[PDB]
């Protein structure tokens, strides 16, 4: 089913949101044991061609899921584990037509942005390999920064180019050089 | 007058409102996640380095 | 239009030494690409969508190098592998 | 007619043929790298793997 699915995935992001205003959390571990998390992050390959239409919005939520749990310091542990750098890489993903496109770039960068910075050093390492392998793209949205659809558009760039930044400063590329 | 003026079935009807009720409770659904996202972020980056996280790349990157 | 095309010409020179150097040596250097494109994520997708009157031709050929240059170490690095 | 219509003088004349000369080489010169660039690419891609090398792209990322 189409909706079904749909209806469900936002659903887990109401259970978790409200569980944790209630450092840890019984509902994130049990979609562990379900093996929920590990078919979840299989799911992420090939998200292009996924990518109004009932098949865009299915995404958003799904994606939206997983950005929940990378703020929760018990969720880098588990979705670390499940090597979803990996994931995102065989899907080869990195005027309203152009908005929807970054909207999918945010997604992501959000749920790898917040995941580096939640666990702590052991996770730093991978950050610099994303940013070293995927050099140059970033570059260019970090300069674009610095009439409806324009504006929506513009906003997207902003947050694009913000999620970077995160993830630059909580992962230490400058020290690099 | 009556009997039809720009009008539609009930068979329609009730379609075109479970329709709506559906795209409304999905543009909740994202603008709630949206927001909740906009708090988290504006809480972890209001402790701290609001401006000097993106100097440091002003100075570093091609302004 | 003049002040992009100058922006995208940077990227593919940064982008073309990243590339060669890593399909020159072979499986020693395979492991920075890979951090590379995960840690910069998204920035490549959106170029290699985009190819997908004088300054304009510039500017679009500049994303067709751009595009095909990313490509070359995706497919020399083999991040198809890692999914 | 003559002693100046829309003419220079001799100190700007070497001045501008220099200035010339520098430019011509500058644009000689980033030509020649661009030409040898793409000629080393043609050598390397013209292998094997033309057009597979996008198409797995296109079938694993969105269209």
């Amino acid at each position: 089913d189409t909706t079904c699915q749909t209806a469900a995935m936002i659903l887990l992001n109401a259970l978790v949101h409200t569980s944790r205003a209630s450092v840890d959390c019984p509902i994130i571990d049990a979609l562990n044991r379900l093996n929920f998390i590990g078919v979840l992050v299989d799911s992420l390959k090939e998200i292009l061609n996924e990518w109004a239409s009932p098949s865009q919005q299915y995404t958003s939520a799904k994606l939206a899921l997983l950005l929940q749990l990378c703020q929760t310091r018990q969720g880098a542990k588990y979705v670390l584990q499940a090597n979803l750098f990996r994931a995102l890489e065989q899907s080869g993903v990195f005027v309203v037509a152009l908005e929807r496109h970054y909207a999918l770039l945010v997604a992501l960068a959000r749920v790898v942005g917040a995941a580096v910075t939640a666990r702590g050093a052991h996770n730093i390492v991978q950050g610099r390999k994303f940013l070293t392998q995927h050099r140059g793209l970033v570059v260019h949205v970090l300069k674009k920064n610095a009439i409806l659809a324009q504006q929506a558009l513009e906003e997207r760039i902003e947050e694009l180019a913000e999620a970077f930044m995160l993830l630059i400063t909580a992962t230490g590329f400058l020290e690099y050089e | 007058s009556g009997t039809g003026l720009g009008e539609v079935d009930v068979d329609t009807y009730l379609s075109n409102l479970q329709t709506k009720t559906t795209l409304s409770m999905i543009a909740d659904g994202l603008e709630r996640s949206a927001r909740d996202f906009d708090a988290f972020l504006e809480e972890n980056v209001t402790l701290e380095w609001e401006a000097q996280r993106k100097r440091i790349y002003q100075h570093f990157g091609i302004k």
